[PDB]
């Protein structure tokens, strides 16, 4: 055990000699209280250290103790349904042990549980040669995941002895022979946050992921492993669209990541998100939900090292083999947290005041998600899908943190607080939002479904974007003033918006639409626009077909609310279509 | 505790102190001269057996060979107490009235705790301003922070001073208090809030941190953190209904470059410091809710825009800290418009916590998007007659500027001394509303119409 | 002490308006005794008859003129056309009544900084025995100029357009020592100091 | 051959060796963590017995007294040889396409050295880029410097595929390569390029270096 001793406090620096066995990045804990702090520059044996807390009542001929590791996390069973601050704090816990509602300095916890009984049934066979990643077990930590304990990154031997009990993630499960000899194994592994978990090989993700969202999934498509920037405008239901990609999702896990956030919207995030319930299982969906939670009064290292935790976790569930989804609120706040970082450094400003590095840390946030070849014998596969929000002061989207994200990411949801006014929800404008999934989306749906469903996408964007180019001529000459043609296109694109893009989260059935749903329910409206289209090439005033085809336009207009279970009834639309069309063309 | 005559250097408003042993940061020392006056002084830095001071009064007229030191071994602290409703004290919290000298309960760092996450709890009361243009159309909510925007010259004084006095929870169970924080501000602005809270009694539920612009800069600083100090324990340990206004915040901005500049720190945005935003956050933060605590911290801090300009960093870096703001304009002080306050910019992100049923009249949303929307096309049209004459507007055109005009004179400018229940402010929303006929008020449902519609 | 303000019982709020004269200020635009205003003077504004105007037929005891700064030419007419002004009541000359106080621009730096701190500490003098004083900075402008170039002296940090980060605390520091005060002593008097500065 | 273990400072991305000798400027390192973990570096200034290094990898876990550093004696050099025709390097030049690595004609600096005023030749002969607006409204020559420029999400990324696939000469009298380099991009955007490459066949004739955009900013320089 090495102590050294405080030799100058000045701010948030602080000096301390006796650290020659402690190495750069380490963590520390920082005079009597033992306030956190992290190495950053080191000569000799007197190390520099940037505290994290509040230095007041510190000075020199305080002990400083190094852990003797980087800013790590903890990760093994009971890490699942818990809510963390930056650094991994249980919040939880740590209010219980401190019986207070406020955050002391000082108070060093660990962030799981190591005194909780967890039954570990083994599933390794003793005389095994077991690798990084390989599986000797697993642990039901809640009724909707199953925790699997895998072998941590550098040991590499023979199974000695493994046995199936109650134990404490504490207490040694396995030893495994090394060729440097025998070593015990346990429930929970730590990982430094900056350090990306190894994989064997990393794939591109050409499967695209199920929300449920028909604007989403169908026009703008993310692939499991992909990564989508959402900007969140006042008023425009980002926490709706974020719930709903959370809950109906075909992920595993869900991590969610508050780098900073108002002290009301970041309570708005823990008392909305436990309530949200899993569909398939029933239970809450915190069962399955690692949540991070930190304000702009809370440390800017807990602030600036939010995402790089959450994300940690997120690869730790990924190497077992599941589809993870991981979301960050907000990533300005979290570049705004990196520039006062960078301030304590005394570092050179860069572009519009950010450090000049911005570009390089987002792209090593995005370059850890997405589809891999996790460890082990197995060769199994996992994803992690990013879903990562941008706050911008004034809403303006040439902002640094946004152009430097979206030259990374390939999806972009634009929210429009315009659309949420004239109750357009979800409120996505489908002229700004892109997908660069939508060719490769569109090709693996062709092949599932055998339809033609990429091009069904492209003609209903361009009757989308058809209609744009009418509202200006509209405005200029009016409604009246248009050709049957373009009449027929704008009621298209409106049945397109009204019924298709447009879906209330809370309703029951509307608030999630199956990958089969979705293509009758766009099918019926494009197989009306070309029967109205070539009968109105046939002599047919465009008054003449909305006369004649109000109750099959209203059941096309309530398609959305049918059950999943009766497709049948909106499959049956195309054939009442072609026969009430040509029954009017015949009059 | 022992007096050190050890000055090594003095070079401005630092100084050094050697051969010392047991010094803390930022802890607080007094400075005895030759003559024998007594100075307040923070540690800046210490290293080893040297020592780094600030003083605050100045270093004018201190001879390092023939002065001491005192180290009094404790930072900054407020001695809190429930006997501080009432009184008025200077910035660090000395009485600055001619009364008698309160007994603390406990002393608390001005610094406080980061409140823990999971504790605070969500805004959902309604707090009644009695200004019109903050019940109705920018409600508050117990917990959120809600800044005033104004100008150099504005009636922002009467109008912190006016919500100081009207503000009000429409619960029995309930202690209601206001931590005023006069933060750097001129003497007929301290003298005219002093005089006004004891003209109209609403000292008697007010704590009052007077800081004139001449005092030193620190405890400018010091100010917000000490006034907060005590909105917190009055909040969560007392369980009051605490609301705190802050005025100024722009000059609390100023005294952040002044101190950073003589720090020789580099400078961020518009030569403020780079941590002009979380030294704001810490302050703006420490309020709101907590589960369990019946008690509650809101605030409304005034800041004044330098230029009128909401792109500089202070208005702007308040925005991101705080629920929106409420936008003062010199237009509608041209006008007469008391208060003046322009309900087009300004916004209350939490105002549908605090409104329907229960906590207003089932009217309070619906009259608010009309209003609003009504008061848009009547300034549309009032500037539009400018450009083309009063000719090309249309009829209802005609109707909805009277209507704006009407709207400005009769509902916003209601006067720094009228305080309106919520009650009378849907009621006179209604009242304006009949100037319009009932086809253009198509948000308002046709049962609310048939109810309230006079 | 130059950069010391004089000890006072108490401050008072400044609610008595003073005489100026000029029918556009005591109507409209009027200012307190011990209230401050500011003059921007353009060129050709005649802001030097206005000062005068000022300096003669306001009921104040004394006058106390300070130029921090000031252009040679222009001091050189402030130098002579002072004495000239006649007293209303009395009619003797107005350096009666008037404490002058003249910086060349050319001038040491430190005298054009300290100009407008030692007419306003001979104004305290006045107030406490009891007289109303008005002191006139003339121009301010320069003196901010001054400080200017005192910091860059001392490799200061640049504040706004090169300014100080300190100017906004020395203009406070200025206005907050003039004003209606109680002067020290058994019987309690009362005296002003009303701020014009250009 | 010698291992340094004097470390004496490590400020930064910096790090500073004492009590050397025989260091040049601009000469690659090797630092041998205490963990095993080898991190290549480069001299930034070195006076008397002193070395100022910036390592690759970064400063992140080092610990001055545990860790040697290995003074190479070369600056940044490639290996350059005719079997590099067909084959996948990174930004340092290292193979990536899972394939044997090959030996080395001769090892050359990669700042390369000015062309000679006299020596050098005026462009003279037209490239056949398969675009029209390359080819006929622009025309691309041999040795010319023509560059795209381009914006975020535009298919600037198909077009430079386009190009390496369709350019050659007519008639082929010689014989034509395409050196294809990639700085700083992302992974999808450079797993593009390698199956493109190959379904098309044009990496039978050319030679790509990938640096991707979490690589260290020195590999993105060097590259």
């Amino acid at each position: 055990m090495q102590i050294g001793k405080i030799i100058k406090v000045s701010g948030p620096l602080v000096m301390a000699e006796n650290m020659s066995e402690a190495s750069i990045q380490d963590m520390c804990l920082v005079g009597d209280l033992g306030v956190i702090g992290e190495i950053i520059e080191m000569r000799q044996d007197v190390a520099s250290i940037q505290v994290y807390e509040e230095t007041s009542g510190i000075g020199p001929g305080e002990p400083v103790r190094s852990t003797g590791e980087a800013l790590s996390v903890e990760l093994g069973p009971g890490i699942i349904s818990q809510m963390f601050d930056g650094i991994q704090r249980p919040l939880d816990t740590f209010m219980e042990v401190t019986q207070s509602n406020f955050l002391g300095r000082g108070v060093q916890l660990p962030a799981l549980d190591h005194e909780k009984q967890w039954w570990f049934e083994a599933t390794i066979e003793e005389g095994t040669e077991v690798s990084a990643g390989d599986i000797i077990g697993y642990v039901d930590e809640t009724k909707i995941i199953q925790h699997k304990i895998m072998v941590p990154n550098g040991i590499k031997g023979t199974v000695q002895k493994i046995e199936s009990g109650s134990f404490t993630i504490d207490d040694p499960i396995c030893v495994i022979e090394t060729e440097q000899g025998l070593k015990e194994l346990t429930m929970m592994q730590k990982w430094p946050v900056r350090r990306g978990r190894p994989i064997k090989q990393k794939l591109n993700p050409d499967v695209p992921m199920i929300t449920g969202q028909r604007v989403i999934d169908t026009f703008f498509p993310v692939t499991k492993g992909g990564a989508a920037a959402v900007p969140g405008p006042f008023g425009a239901g980002k926490t709706v669209v974020q719930h709903q990609i959370a809950k109906w999702s075909d992920v595993d896990l869900v991590v969610y990541v508050g780098c900073g956030e108002r002290g009301n919207e970041m309570t708005d995030v823990v008392n909305e998100f436990p309530e949200l319930i899993d569909p398939n299982t029933g239970e809450s969906l915190m069962e399955r939900t690692v949540l991070i939670a930190n304000t702009s009064n809370m440390p800017v290292a807990a602030r600036e090292a939010s995402i790089y935790t959450g994300i940690t976790i997120a690869e730790y569930f990924r190497d077992m083999g599941y589809d993870v989804a991981i979301m960050a609120d907000s990533t300005s706040r979290w570049a705004e947290a990196l520039r006062e970082m960078s301030g304590r450094l005394e570092e050179m400003p860069g572009d519009e005041g950010y450090p000049a590095y911005l570009g390089s840390r987002l792209a090593e946030y995005y370059e850890r998600s997405g589809r891999v070849i996790a460890l082990g014998s197995d060769q199994r596969e996992g994803s992690i899908t990013a879903i990562s929000a941008v706050s911008p002061s004034g809403g303006d989207i040439s902002e640094p943190v946004t152009q430097n994200t979206l030259r990374v990411v390939k999806v972009f949801w634009g929210l429009d607080s315009s659309l949420a006014q004239k109750r357009h929800f979800p409120s996505i404008n489908w002229i700004q939002s892109y997908s660069l999934y939508s060719t490769e989306v569109g090709r693996y749906m062709d092949q599932i479904l055998q339809q033609d469903w990429s091009d069904m996408v492209t003609e209903g964007m361009r009757i989308l974007q058809e209609e744009e180019q009418l509202n200006e001529i509209v405005r200029l000459v009016g409604i009246d003033s248009l050709s049957d043609n373009d009449r027929l296109t704008l009621e298209v694109a409106k049945s397109i918006r009204e019924d298709y893009l447009q879906q209330n989260a809370f309703d029951d059935v509307d608030t999630f639409t199956s990958r089969e749903k979705q293509f009758n329910m766009l099918k019926v409206i494009l197989t009306f626009g070309k029967e109205a289209r070539k009968a109105l090439s046939l002599g047919a005033y465009f008054n003449e077909i909305m006369e004649g085809t109000v109750a099959v336009r209203e059941r096309i207009s309530r398609s959305k609310y049918i059950p999943e279970e009766e497709l049948a009834k909106i499959s049956s639309i195309n054939e009442e279509i072609k026969e009430t069309i040509q029954l009017i063309v015949s009059e | 505790i022992k007096e050190y005559r050890t000055i090594k250097e003095v070079v401005g408003p630092l100084m050094a102190v050697e051969k010392v042993s047991g010094v803390k940061y930022e802890e607080l020392i007094e400075v005895r001269m030759q003559n024998g006056e007594i100075r307040r002084g923070q540690v800046l830095e210490v290293q080893e057996d040297k020592a780094m001071v600030q003083i605050f009064e100045g270093t004018s007229g201190i001879n390092y060979k023939n002065s001491s030191v005192r180290f009094l071994g404790h930072p900054l602290q407020l001695g809190v107490s429930e006997d501080m409703i009432g009184r008025v004290f200077d910035g660090l919290g000395r009485p600055k009235d001619n009364g008698p000298e309160i007994l603390p309960e406990k002393y608390l760092d001005i610094n406080g705790e980061v409140i823990n996450p999971i504790a605070r709890d969500y805004p959902d009361e309604f707090i009644q301003t009695g200004i019109s243009a903050i019940d109705h159309l920018n409600t508050l909510v117990r917990g959120q922070k809600l800044p005033v925007f104004s100008g150099s010259g504005l009636p922002h004084k009467e109008l912190a001073a006016q919500i100081a006095r009207q503000a009000t929870v429409l619960d029995s169970s309930d202690d209601f208090a206001v931590v005023f924080a006069a933060i750097g501000i001129t003497f007929e602005e301290a003298e005219f809030f002093m005089e006004d809270f004891r003209q109209t009694g609403a000292i008697d539920r007010s704590v009052m941190f007077m800081n004139l612009a001449n005092d030193p800069a620190i405890e400018r600083i010091a100010t917000p953190r000490m006034a907060l100090t005590a909105a917190e324990y009055l909040a969560y340990e007392k369980g009051m209904h605490v609301l705190v206004i802050m005025t100024d915040m722009t000059n609390y901005a100023e005294a952040l470059r002044e101190i950073s500049a003589a720090r020789r720190e580099v400078p961020g945005r518009r030569g403020y410091p780079g941590y002009l935003y979380t030294n704001l956050a810490t302050l703006f933060e420490r309020a709101g809710r907590i589960r369990g605590l019946k008690g509650s911290v809101t605030q409304i801090p005034i800041l004044t825009m330098p230029e009128d300009d909401k792109t500089h960093p202070i208005p702007d870096l308040t925005g991101y800290i705080t629920e929106g703001q409420i936008i003062l304009t010199r237009e509608l002080y041209k006008s007469g418009i008391q208060p003046p306050i322009d309900v087009l910019p300004s916004l209350s992100r939490l105002k549908d916590k605090g409104t329907g049923a229960g906590k207003t009249r089932e009217d309070h949303a619906a009259t608010m998007n009309q209003l609003f929307a009504a008061y848009a096309q009547g300034k549309q049209a009032k500037e539009l007659a400018v450009v083309l004459g009063e000719s090309a507007l249309s009829d209802i055109d005609k109707i909805y500027a009277k209507f704006a005009e009407r709207f400005e004179n009769e509902y916003v400018n209601q006067g720094f001394y009228t305080n309106r229940t919520i009650t009378e402010t849907l009621d006179l929303g209604w009242e304006l509303l009949a100037m319009l006929p009932r086809t253009e008020l198509k948000r308002i449902k046709d049962d609310l119409l048939d109810k309230y519609l006079p």
